[PDB]
């Protein structure tokens, strides 16, 4: 019912199917034409150092792709910056320009997902909006193998970053109260500066072997409402635990800010039945997301 | 541990 | 995480945010406001906007007269002379059938079950935008969020064609099977589980009476939570019976889900429904995966 | 029941 549905109101972006290529080496994935240049993420020609290098050849390898042709891009100049392959249009309008986040692995908050897709109902290529949250670089919105380029903006349009990586389950420690959890797919962004919220950021993409979180993905405030909702119902001043930091990267000056005080305590010692019982309909990992809807 |  | 969202693709509409005008309606002692909806040539405004019974709207309306007395409704835009009241929606010609680009129509919407998108207009504190939300409907009663002013809102499938335009809501329903007039298992809810409601553009609306649904105050009475059949049965399956052993249909089906005979045989996911019964509030109340209950009879398990 |  709507008394679970977020409803998160996204602006609409008004934003051709052009703006997310379909690229093809022969691999596939999806280009990023933002503000005059094309981004396309490197491992379209290999996941490997070696096979990379060797397949891209110095930007040799782009001739040698499919819907990237230079009467649109000016391949000559492309620029292979950190894991990201840039390439300036021609007309650098021919694409309009879009909002960009000042900050965006700092974001925290509901997000939308944008990829091009053929429509086989409809017969044509059409983009494809789709809705999630993110948190920190890390995503819920389902992807599968291609789908690499889709393009991530916050609620108000502006642009966070491109879809890149993910797991099937994730390992979690700081261990933790999250270690024993028994699947938690990963979802993983890259700016266009190539900030990406992984170890060794400047070859994740051909040396990352596991995905390590802290915790699922949560809001800090959403958190601790819900916190407070399950252990303290009459929310009496209790001091912060240091568990909120391991298991929730929760800091005290946050814990202080919002005021929704928690027996952790209590929170441990009924931990599988707050975890695998709705709050309202509910769920755990949508409450601390979304907070309680109320 | 995928690239997509 | 991405286990537990149904992350539904929609197709990006190239809508101008004048689709959804807010049009506002404003006497000595009142204001009224919802949004029209700007469907092929025509803008649709729905009647009570002038009021809530027949005698207020009317007085208020004038025969089209009120039209006159409400912003953003210019005589520019629209043919106000050539206005038309059909069943409980006001429709008036463009003057310029071409100034917003045309959309997509569900040809049969109250029979749609799925995901869905809310389109409304709204204004930015640095200008007016259109604005999507995403969620869930059956039979032309849905799952997002709406507050008082949201009427008008335009609801599409994800293949973008239109469905209807949003138009009531409750804090509540009832829980009973009307077509036997029997209780079923959702009877005993016990939380609130609102409504929200759609009127198609052909005045199509799923309740009771619909010719002047809008004059009138009823409860709202639903068989069950929001559901897919497809879902639902997915769903039951995997919790009552793992290994998929064919087992007979349980008549209680169609009485707690509204599923029938022939649906369950033709999908092929079986149930032990005692187990089910027996466990109910367990079921209910913890969830598969990180999924809920009711998420689950919506989108599926989403493996 | 009530009209939005």
């Amino acid at each position: 019912s709507a008394a679970s549905n977020p409803s998160i109101s996204h602006i609409v972006l008004e934003m051709p199917v052009a703006i997310n290529p379909l690229i093809k080496y022969t691999s596939s994935l999806r280009g990023a034409v933002v503000n005059g240049y094309i981004y396309i993420q490197r491992h379209l020609f290999g996941s490997k150092k070696q096979e990379f290098e060797a397949c891209y050849n110095n930007g040799k390898g782009l001739l040698n792709c499919k819907n990237l042709e230079r009467s649109k891009y000016d391949i000559d100049s492309a620029e292979l910056i950190g894991t990201l392959i840039r390439i300036p249009l021609h007309d650098k309008h021919s694409i309009p320009h879009i909002s960009i986040h000042p900050d965006p692995l700092s974001y925290n908050g509901p997000v939308t997902l944008y990829l091009s897709r053929y429509d086989t109902e409809l017969n044509k290529d059409v983009l494809c909006v789709h809705t999630g949250f993110m948190s920190e670089g890390h995503h819920d919105i389902k992807t599968v193998f291609g789908d690499c380029g889709g393009m991530l903006f916050d609620p108000k349009g502006r642009l966070l970053g491109l879809h890149c990586a993910g797991s099937d389950d994730v390992v979690f420690m700081d261990s933790n109260i999250w270690t024993s959890y028994k699947q938690h797919p990963s979802e993983i962004m890259i700016t266009l500066n190539n900030e990406i919220n992984l170890p060794n950021p400047a070859n994740y993409d051909f040396e990352t072997t596991k995905v390590v979180y802290q915790h699922p993905l949560r809001n800090v405030c959403a958190t601790l409402e819900t916190l407070q909702h399950l252990t303290n119902k009459t929310n009496a001043k209790l001091p912060y635990d240091s568990r909120l930091l391991s298991d929730f990267n929760i800091t005290a000056e946050q814990y202080n800010q919002y005021g929704y005080y928690i027996d952790y305590n209590n929170f441990v010692n009924n931990f599988n039945r707050y975890t695998t019982t709705t709050i309202g309909t509910k769920s755990f990992e949508t409450c601390i997301k979304y907070g309680l809807m109320d | 541990y995928y690239n997509q």
